[PDB]
């Protein structure tokens, strides 16, 4: 497949399809859905790697929303990228202002 | 709106890291939650009505939240 | 022995650790119902749509309380007050 | 019991045979 | 609109012995759809600014640099260019 | 650009008032900004509903989504009035 | 003209082409630019009405950026519409926090 | 006689009735040039791009100072301080 | 960066309605102004380079601002 | 004189308040 030739798990054909169907331009360049698919897989791998770390740092074998939230909020760059995003059931990063803690 | 109880609001403030809460906070919070829900529900209904439906879906709410800059993950 | 700060700090840790919805579900549904039916009398909701609104609403409140907390600390207080909510909202753009 | 009241006439579920449950489950292919 | 099987494939590469919950898979699907729309959106803006009719990998690349912070953008751009190269190499 | 049409509207509302050249550029940005917000949401609405055509219905709902309160009420009435007059 | 046929001064034909050349959908029905033009013309008249007022309130015969800005920030609804907008050379609305003035 | 408050209020009135850019133009130009030429050495600007940058920058700072003032007043001060700028920016999301 | 003088910073604070200004404000403002300018210039350069030009235009600056949610009127 | 210096080689104005009139 197109994704095989690109070394990707993400569907290059679907991405191409959605580029055309979402009325983004009259035309799609042959490289465009490969590039975009690669970027989406990269970002997915980043979150899944850090979330799996948080899951395993808690001796858990499964990623749940909490772990995606922990991973995103502890990575300065993902946290900025998903700054206006609510991860349902993610809770908050545990953190108490230092002034509220016993001296 | 009085159904949103004082314990419930206090718990929300706990998760927000709040160590002490004035008694006046609870009514204030109820006003703020009402404004928030009116604003989101109004846009949700607009999406629902545009589609000539009469039941608001999670997708309608997801869209209403996006139009107000509050992207929500988990309901698409 | 009283020690309220100890009690408060334990409550912060408890609720920062959990992810459950903190407003009970039936009161929330009934609040959504009143606002919605005040817009259009015959309007209905899917339950998943009520829960989407409840996730979004609680997340909004918690984040607001974080900012509100910082406003009170700014004024050298540990007790949050309406004017702290008001300041946070004013600077947030609401 | 801390659940939504699905007998509320205000709720119109699409499935509307099954009750929603709150539990997570393993996603598998 | 649903990428779950692909998300799962990526999960098994970075964490072979870790599973994912269905609620968490929904989050990931929202994420991929969100990031897709942001990039495709900016790529469409770019092409329109430049009176061009076509979204090419250049517009995806520029959109990535504009939208992703810092080192995410550099690694994204590197992953994207590399994939376009492998796509048509022996 | 829209300057000529801005000027024509200015002369309906304030016949004895002029507009400086940098104020006309403001107005031109305003028009294009509002255009892009409505058309963008109109496209969003059509895509959400699997519709291939943007109609007056998509413009109207976008005006309802993007304009505050009373401005929306009047914008909708102006737009619906223009469309019905157009079809005659 | 299509505009005069809808009673508008804003140009319906020109709004139509920009809607078409603008990557919004694959077709644009005839009523869409009429409705859109009417709305842009309405919003224009609102701003110009209020800004002309701020001009005459300062004994001016000409609208300059300052008057647009005064018009926008004194009208509750135009202020929400333009809440994230910078009008070059507009200045600010004169206002001093009451706590800073002699009681 | 020393009337800092009266001098302050007069300046507030003067610069709030004015629309002129308040940072001198040549210094702003050199600052944009310093930053721009650090990104790419042979980069050039149009003069209207420098002015656009200046309008946007002054409007940003003026509004930040407004929020900063509210933070200071919130703490029962009329004197703005760095913690006020920082609180405003944090609640603003910067 | 020191070319943004104390009086210029004072004037902007005045237009912002500020009555009194700690001496520490001036260096803080310069830092913030520089972060703001670098963020906008970085994006305007990316637009300019994308278009294969090497002169930043006002339009390029307008697009950078709008990319950051700071719509500017009067430059196109 | 508080103006921009157009002889700056950093400025390139090759490609680029009165009453507006038609
Ligand atoms: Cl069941």
């Amino acid at each position: 497949t197109r994704s095989s030739r690109a070394g990707l798990q993400f569907p290059v054909g679907r991405v191409h399809r959605l580029l055309r169907k979402g009325n983004y331009a009259e035309r799609v360049g042959a490289g465009a859905p490969v590039y975009l698919a690669a970027v989406l897989e990269y970002l997915t791998a980043e979150i899944l790697e850090l979330a799996g770390n948080a899951a395993r740092d808690n001796k858990k074998t499964r990623i749940i929303p909490r772990h995606l939230q922990l991973a995103v909020r502890n990575d300065e760059e993902l946290n900025k990228l998903l700054g206006r995003v609510t991860i349902a059931q993610g809770g908050v990063l545990p953190n108490i202002q230092s002034v509220l803690l016993p001296k | 709106i009085q159904g949103i109880t004082k314990p419930a609001i206090r718990r929300l403030a706990r998760r927000g890291g709040v160590k002490r809460i004035s008694g006046l906070i609870y009514e204030e919070t109820r006003g703020v939650l009402k404004v928030f829900l009116e604003n989101v529900i109004r846009d949700a209904v607009t999406y629902t009505e545009h589609a000539k439906r009469k039941t608001v879906t999670a997708m309608d709410v997801v869209y209403a939240l996006k139009r107000q800059g509050r992207t929500l993950y988990g309901f698409g | 022995r009283y020690r309220p700060g100890t009690v408060a700090l334990r409550e912060i840790r408890r609720y920062q650790k959990s992810t459950e919805l903190l407003i009970r579900k039936l009161p929330f549904q009934r609040l959504v119902r009143e606002i919605a039916q005040d817009f259009k009398t015959d309007l209905r909701f899917q339950s998943s749509a009520v829960m989407a609104l409840q996730e979004a609403s609680e997340a909004y409140l918690v984040a607001l309380f974080e900012d509100t907390n910082l406003c009170a600390i700014h004024a050298k207080r540990v007790t949050i007050m309406p004017k702290d909510i008001q300041l946070a909202r004013r600077i947030r753009g609401e | 019991p801390n659940e939504y009241d699905l007998n509320d006439s205000f709720l119109d579920d699409e499935e509307e045979d099954y009750e929603p449950t709150d539990e997570d489950s393993d996603w598998e292919p | 609109e649903s990428y779950a099987i692909y998300v799962y494939k990526v999960l098994k590469q970075v964490h072979p012995d870790t599973g994912i919950s269905s609620k968490a898979m929904s989050i990931m699907n929202s994420f991929v759809n969100d990031v897709f729309e942001r990039i495709a959106g900016e790529a469409s803006r770019l092409a329109h600014y430049n009176k061009r009719s076509t979204i090419t990998s250049r517009e995806i690349q520029t959109a990535v640099r504009l939208l992703l912070p810092g080192e995410l953008a550099k690694h994204a751009v590197s992953e994207g260019t590399k994939a376009v190269t492998k796509y048509t190499s022996a």
